[PDB]
């Protein structure tokens, strides 16, 4: 999920947008 | 400044959805 990809690991804006 | 990795946790994820996904 977004928490594993962006909170447990950091993510760029462009990576975060994958989860929109 | 380059779009570098940031930790987005809890309510910051909401904030990120609002800034990055929504018009």
């Amino acid at each position: 999920g977004v928490v594993e990809h962006c909170c447990h690991r950091p993510c760029s804006n462009a990576e975060f947008k994958k989860y929109c | 400044t380059f779009d570098t990795p940031k930790h987005r946790c809890g309510s910051e994820i909401t904030n990120s959805y609002m800034d990055l996904c929504y018009r």
